[PDB]
């Protein structure tokens, strides 16, 4: 028994919340058994196809041509072969089509401009390992399951023990929940782990939003750690997708997100800046004390270390 | 208010066509084809 710690995950869609939870089951539990991994074989195939299709459609809306005029048919084949195949079924022809498309320079050119439209951050992952996924005897690795994207049916909760502590990690994902359910999450919460997708800094905003995921996150985070009702609740910042951010900061300047930024386009100086933008939203220099972390939710080794650090901080506060 | 907060939470964390299994809706050939 000893002590029980309640954790609550916040953060905009696609910020890595579900991933963190799935990490806990891998790190501080028995992970996924060979059998459990076989269950996701279907969704893995799906997400793969769903990704390539997402890019192909983008090529039409962005008016991008194929590097090879021959791929045109393959694009058509894709939807047909995908309209005709099923779950737990990966034809060598379909994989071949997806593969050739994933190689096309035009498709790549579109993939590079994935900031101008909505695309999942598991696309490149699967599309790269296509040859392995396509295999008949293929069984989703533990890292594969980690990358899967399924329909979040309501509120998820995971139990696990670590350093003589009983953790209960809650995550409300996508599911629009009533005022009632939310209260039961904020109640007794030892700490809130707020997740921010660093790579969202350069994304072109949607046609229905008034700002952008980054600023939306800032507006959310603001109300959170500034709400008097959370005074005793410890705030933990997870600046996530640091790896993708690093690759983006090379060609996409931080000025696109923060115009008043006069620093160099380096991962180190930009990330430090973003952190400050969030931490400066805390109108309590004395009271509140934000615990920031630059994480890669898909990197187990990382998450493990980060969470270990978080743990200590919680034990210390006694 | 807390309602405002809950409202914000709902719209910010609100989910698209790249989750779960395939659907006959995601398989519609784009117009330029
Ligand atoms: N490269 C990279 N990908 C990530 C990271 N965190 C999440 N992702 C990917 O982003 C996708 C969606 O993240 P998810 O956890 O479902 O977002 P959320 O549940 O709405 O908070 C997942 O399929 C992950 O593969 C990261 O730190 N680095």
């Amino acid at each position: 028994g000893a002590r029980e710690v309640k954790l609550l995950l916040l953060g905009a869609r696609e910020s890595g919340k579900s991933t963190i939870v799935k990490q806990m089951k891998i790190i501080h539990e028995a992970g996924y058994s060979e059998e459990e991994c076989k269950q996701y074989k279907a969704v893995v195939y799906s997400n793969t196809i769903q990704s390539i299709i997402a890019i192909i459609r983008a090529m039409g809306r962005l008016k991008i041509d194929f590097g090879d005029s021959a791929r045109a048919d393959d694009a058509r084949q894709l939807f047909v072969l995908a309209g005709a195949a099923e779950e737990g079924f990966m034809t060598a022809e379909l994989a071949g089509v997806i593969k050739r498309l994933w190689k096309d320079s035009g498709v790549q050119a579109c993939f590079n401009r994935s900031r101008e439209y909505q695309l999942n951050d598991s696309a490149a992952y699967y599309l790269n390992d296509l040859d392995r996924i396509a295999q008949p005897n293929y069984i989703p690795t533990q890292q594969d399951v980690l990358r899967t994207r399924v329909k979040t049916t309501g509120i998820v909760e995971t139990h696990f023990t670590f350093k003589d502590l009983h953790f209960k990690m809650f995550d409300v994902g996508g599911q629009r929940s009533e005022r009632k359910k939310w209260i039961h999450c904020f109640e007794g919460v030892t700490a809130i782990i707020f997740c921010v997708a660093l790579s969202d800094y350069d994304l072109v905003l949607a046609e229905d939003e008034e700002m952008n995921r980054m600023h939306e996150s800032m507006k959310l985070f603001d109300s959170i750690c500034n709400n008097k009702w959370f005074t005793d609740t410890s705030i933990i910042l997870f600046l996530n997708k640091k790896d993708l951010f690093e690759e983006k900061i090379k060609k996409s300047p931080l000025t696109i997100c923060y115009p008043e930024y006069a620093g160099s386009n380096t991962y180190e100086e930009a990330a430090a800046y973003i952190q400050c933008q969030f931490e400066d939203l805390n109108k309590r220099k004395d009271t509140k004390e934000i615990y920031t972390h630059f994480t890669c939710a898909t990197d187990t080794k990382n998450v493990q270390f980060v969470f270990d650090a978080v743990t200590d901080v919680i034990i210390k506060n006694n | 208010d807390i309602e405002g907060l809950v409202e914000l939470l709902n719209r910010v964390q609100s989910s698209h066509d790249q989750r779960g299994l395939l659907r006959k809706e995601d398989l519609v050939l784009p117009e330029f084809l």
